This record gives structure tokens, C-alpha cells and sequence, in this order.
């Protein structure tokens, strides 16, 4: 799949309004404060890009993954399900999607739990606790909640089109990618379209590698002041990873996120 | 592990394929994709008749996974257009709405065959294929198994004659030969092979390469090809060289048994005069090299649909449609 972003599930009903997903969010925030709550998800982008290392899954695997998570974390509580199940099963979904197969039972559950244990132990004390089963009930809430939209747009693509359209493809790409990555940590994939993050982030990379890339950004015809708006999301984010120690932070925020409850 | 109030509220909320469809004893197609139903209205909001598909095993698979991935993306007057999703949560079944077709190239081919086309509706039927088929591949989606049985045809209605492409996801006789040879990719060129092998049989009534009942070689398939086409000589297919199956083709064939084998001499038996552009369309899409054979835009452009008749948006013309309606298994 490769379609016209305009008249894809994603840019009609996938592209949120920055005030619509702060009050959603509210039902949260009365557990968390706004500190925590973006800390909480820039750990859960690091656990599915953990899981998605693990498995040996592509970019577009784990970052498919990462939109399925922040989707349905927009519109539903952190108590609704658990994120330690949700993360695990995103993966499971976007494998299938991006035709990469069917992760096997006993591969998908060993890889979630030598994952939290050897990657993300000062967070989880505990082994992982889910099986199969609540995998394979999680899928079906996430395909039911997510009105069916499987198909996924990302940054990586239109940004190796830009890059081979400027000549440099070899110096900028293997730092405006990694951006791209970092992208995850924040919100923008449920606010902007990705052409428009993949712009940004070769302006980012052109700026710390001091090149003037000015000519061919002034002929393109977008919107800058949008540009502009996820520039300063990309700069806030490496201030905000400066000064977040996951490691010294997670155990406290997971205990102050809202839990599932249970039956009476 | 879940919230009870969230679970409750949407259990509360979800709506079930067996509340709202009145489809017992209705299984009107089986196969490996799952079995279709004509399905009614449980609330009498509509009188229309609607196809339910319930997908073939538990859970989502490869192919229901694909299968509502694209369909929900996919907006086409000839690809079949996804009205609904349901997941059974009790039985973790997955059921697909749809818009009820009542014929198919399969049955309506049958129906000719047994008797033993009208051309309008031939040049109309393969107007609509093409311009199906060539919306997924601008959209990068291939078919990967184009049939008669997948090209549905609407009938009485507001879209009457409309040509429906479905399926997303036993018999080669619409496989390319490339395929056939061990071509491990699939191509936009192996969806046109099989739109060539479908044009043919609306022409003739016949499955051009039809075959007799896990590797990608068969023997068989690629003899019956030989035979309608004859073999394909070097300057022909320079890269069958390259196939994985090469070897085994020259272990197993030779050149000399086709040698008075072509498909001018296949068509004329059939009354197709080879001097026709519906023959000649028809070459261009049965070609034996894929790099060699036609695109589906390049396909719409050819001067067959510019001869009369044109092709229209309802293939039956608004004439009486003569095929029985489907019969409930
Ligand atoms: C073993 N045999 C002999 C068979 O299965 C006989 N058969 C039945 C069929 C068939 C049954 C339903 C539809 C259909 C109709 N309308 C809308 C649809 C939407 C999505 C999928 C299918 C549809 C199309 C074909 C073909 N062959």
C-alpha cells in the first residue's frame, strides 16, 4: 500500500487538533501531571523499539506500532487496558499489517518478557505477566478502537525522496532518519501529516550539520509556519530528554498511572 | 489487566453481526477466503440485500489482516467498497459488510458454457477490470489472485452492471507463466496476465489454459500454456534464462511439440478473427514476458474500447439480465 495521503483513514480521522487530545487526556492528568504523562510515553516508544529490535522487525514495523499505541491512548484512559499489554500486542498487529507475518505465540511472549527483563528492569520488577491469550483479546479491542485503520503513513519514506531530490543522501539522511525516530518520543505522528515531519527533521539535520539548504526549502510551497511549529516539537524534545532520567524516574510515574479495575 | 467499566461499556455498545443480519441458511459462496452470505436487515430501515463474509478461521489472520487494511482505504466505482467490520468477541470471528452483488464472471460464464457473450458487454466487463485493477496499482495493491469468481457484477438497483473487484489476500489457470517458472515476487504484470486469461474466457466461454487437478512448478499449467501459446523462443523471453525453474523446463520440455501452436491459431477456433482489435488487445495482455506485457492505463487507451460499441457503466445495457440469481448452499 502506497496511496494519496489526502484521501487516506489517517490524514481523514487520524490527524488530532492539539487542544481535543489534551482534553482526553485530562482523565489521566488528575493521576499524572502533563511532565509525567509525556515521560510515560516516550518509555512505552523505547519499550516497542526494544520489542521491535528483539524481533528483528524493520523501522516501519516498530513505528506502525507506535501510532497503534498513541492512537488509541488519545482517545482512551491508561486504565483502560494496560500499556504493558498494549505495547506487545501493537507489534503483534503492525507485523501483520506491514506484511511481515504472524509473530508465533512462544516467540512474541519470550521476546516480551527477555525484553522488560534484560532491557527495562528498573521499571519492572516483576516478569512480564501476560500470555497469548490476553494478546489475541487486546488485538481485537485495539482493531475495534481504532475504526479498523491499519494502514499507517510515516516520516521515512517522502524523507529518502527529499533527500535523494537534494543530492545528499549520503551526508543528511543517516542524521535526519534518526531524528525521525525521535519524532516517536513526541506526538507530532498524531498531529501533523508525515511528509511535513520528515521536512522538519531534514531542516533540524541540516541545521546541526551546517548546511544551507535554504534555496531548495523556499522552493518547495508548503505551509513553513507548520514546518516551523514541529521544529520547535524537535528542539523541545532534546531538552526534554536532557533533562529525563527514565531509568532514576519510570518505577515512580508507572506507580502514579492509573491501573485497570477489577470486577466487584 | 482491563478495566471492567471499559469492558462493560463497550460490550454494552458493541454491535453484533446476529442482531443486526437475518443471514441463517443463506451461505451463498464458500472458499478459502471464508463463506459469504445474503444477508437482510434485521431492523426493516432497509429492504437491500447485503453480503456478510465470514472469514475462515480464529482471530484476525494474514488475510482478513489485509483484507480490512486495504478495503478501508480503498475508494472505487469497481472495487468491492467495505460498509462494516464486526468482531465477534464470543467466538473471535471476524465478519466483513458489503453491498450485495448478484452476479459474478464465474456464474455468468457458466451460464453461457452450459447453453452450448454478448461483445457489448465483453468490451464493458473488461473496461471495468482494467479500471479496477489500474486504481489499486496506482494505490501500489496488487490482487495477487484474479478470477472470474472475484469479479462480481451488481445487479438490479441503483448500480446495476457495475463490475466489483474483491478479495484480498487449487487452480493455476490464471497464474503467469513466471510465476508457473518460480518468480518468487508478485508483479503488476501477473494482475494483467490474469485480466488477459478472464478476457479470453468472456470471448470464448472456455478458460483459455484450463487444467486438470506445493511447489511453484507445474507441469501441467505450463504444457496447457504451451499449447494455446507455444513456446516462447529466446528473442521472445530473454530472462526465462533467469527463472528458478529454467532447468527443469528444458529437462521436461522441448520447442518442437509447440511448433504449429500459437494464439492466433487457439482464438480462430474459438470465432475470434485475429485481425480484430479485441484479439489483438488480447496478445498484448497474453504476453509470456512480463517486462513485454501491457499496462492496465496503456490497456484502457486501446483503440477496442474507441470501435463500436463503446463500453458503458451498466455491462447488461439496460437489457434484461438473462443469469438466475445465486442459490443458497
Ligand atoms: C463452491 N462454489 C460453487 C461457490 O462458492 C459458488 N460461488 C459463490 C460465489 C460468490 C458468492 C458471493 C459473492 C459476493 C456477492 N456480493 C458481494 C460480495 C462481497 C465480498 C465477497 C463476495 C461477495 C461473490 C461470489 C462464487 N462462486
Amino acid at each position: 500500500m502506497a496511496g494519496n495521503f489526502w484521501q487516506s483513514s489517517h490524514y481523514l480521522q487520524w490527524i488530532l487538533d492539539k487542544q481535543d487530545l489534551l482534553k482526553e487526556r485530562q482523565k489521566d492528568l488528575k493521576f499524572l501531571s502533563e511532565e509525567e504523562y509525556w515521560k510515560l510515553q516516550i518509555f512505552f516508544t523505547n519499550v516497542i523499539q526494544a520489542l521491535g529490535e528483539h524481533l528483528k522487525l524493520r523501522q516501519q514495523v516498530i513505528a506502525t506500532a507506535t501510532v497503534y499505541f498513541k492512537r488509541f491512548y488519545a482517545r482512551y484512559s491508561l486504565k483502560s487496558i494496560d500499556p504493558v499489554l498494549m505495547a506487545p500486542t501493537c507489534v503483534f498487529l503492525a507485523s501483520k499489517v506491514e506484511e511481515f507475518g504472524v509473530v508465533s505465540n512462544t516467540r512474541l511472549i519470550a521476546a516480551a518478557t527477555s525484553v522488560l527483563k534484560t532491557r527495562f528492569s528498573y521499571a519492572f520488577p516483576k516478569e512480564f505477566p501476560y500470555r497469548m491469550n490476553h494478546i489475541l483479546e487486546c488485538e481485537f479491542y485495539l482493531l475495534e478502537l481504532m475504526d479498523c485503520c491499519l494502514i499507517v503513513y510515516h516520516p521515512y519514506r517522502p524523507l529518502l525522496q527529499y533527500v535523494q531530490d537534494m543530492g545528499q543522501e549520503d551526508m543528511l539522511l543517516p542524521l535526519a532518519w534518526r531524528i525521525v525516530n525521535d519524532t516517536y518520543r513526541t506526538d507530532l505522528c498524531l498531529l501533523y501529516p508525515p511528509f511535513m515531519i520528515a521536512l522538519a527533521c531534514l531542516h533540524v539535520a541540516c541545521v546541526v550539520q551546517q548546511k544551507d539548504a535554504r534555496q531548495w526549502f523556499a522552493e518547495l510551497s508548503v505551509d513553513m509556519e507548520k514546518i516551523l511549529e514541529i521544529i520547535r516539537v524537535i528542539l523541545k524534545l532534546y531538552e526534554q530528554w536532557k533533562n529525563f532520567d527514565e531509568r532514576k524516574e519510570m518505577a515512580t510515574i508507572l506507580s502514579k498511572m492509573p491501573k485497570p479495575k477489577p470486577p466487584p | 489487566s482491563m478495566d471492567y467499566d471499559f469492558k462493560v461499556k463497550l460490550s454494552s455498545e458493541r454491535e453484533r453481526v446476529e442482531d443486526l443480519f437475518e443471514y441463517e441458511g443463506c451461505k451463498v459462496g464458500r472458499g478459502t477466503y471464508g463463506h459469504v452470505y445474503k444477508a437482510k436487515r434485521k431492523d426493516g430501515k432497509d429492504d437491500k440485500d447485503y453480503a456478510l463474509k465470514q472469514i475462515e478461521g480464529t482471530g484476525i489472520s494474514m488475510s482478513a489482516c489485509r483484507e480490512i487494511a486495504l478495503l478501508r482505504e480503498l475508494k472505487h466505482p469497481n472495487v468491492i467498497s467495505l460498509q462494516k467490520v464486526f468482531l465477534s468477541h464470543a467466538d473471535r470471528k471476524v465478519w466483513l459488510l458489503f453491498d450485495y452483488a448478484e452476479h459474478d464472471l464465474w456464474h455468468i460464464i457458466k451460464f453461457h458454457r452450459a447453453s452450448k457473450l454478448p461483445r457489448g458487454m465483453v468490451k464493458s466487463l473488461l473496461y471495468q477490470i482494467l479500471d479496477g485493477i489500474h486504481y489499486l496499482h496506482a494505490n501500489w495493491v496488487l490482487h495477487r489472485d484474479l478470477k472470474p469468481a472475484n469479479i462480481l457484477v451488481m445487479g438490479e438497483g441503483p448500480e446495476r452492471g457495475r463490475v466489483k473487484i474483491a478479495d484480498m489476500g487449487v487452480t493455476f489457470w490464471y497464474r503467469a507463466p513466471e510465476l508457473l517458472l518460480g518468480a518468487r515476487h508478485y508483479t503488476k504484470a501477473i494482475d494483467i496476465w490474469a485480466i488477459g486469461c478472464i478476457f479470453a474466457e468472456l470471448l470464448t466461454s472456455e478458460p483459455i489454459f484450463h487444467c486438470r487437478q506445493s511447489n511453484p512448478y507445474h507441469h501441467d499449467q505450463l504444457d496447457r500454456i504451451f499449447n494455446v501459446m507455444g513456446f516462447p523462443a529466446d528473442k521472445d523471453w530473454e530472462d526465462i534464462k533467469k527463472m528458478p525453474e529454467h532447468s527443469t523446463l528444458m529437462k521436461d520440455f522441448r520447442r518442437n511439440t509447440y511448433t504449429n501452436c500459437s494464439l492466433i491459431k487457439y482464438m480462430e477456433k474459438h470465432k475470434v478473427k485475429p485481425d480484430s482489435k479485441a484479439f489483438h488487445l488480447l496478445q498484448k495482455l497474453l504476453t509470456m514476458d512480463p517486462i513485454k506485457r501491457i499496462t492496465s492505463e496503456q490497456a484502457m487507451q486501446d483503440p477496442y474500447f474507441l470501435e463500436d460499441p463503446l463500453p458503458t457503466s451498466d455491462v447488461f445495457a439496460g437489457c434484461q439480465i438473462p443469469y438466475p440469481k445465486r442459490e443458497f448452499l
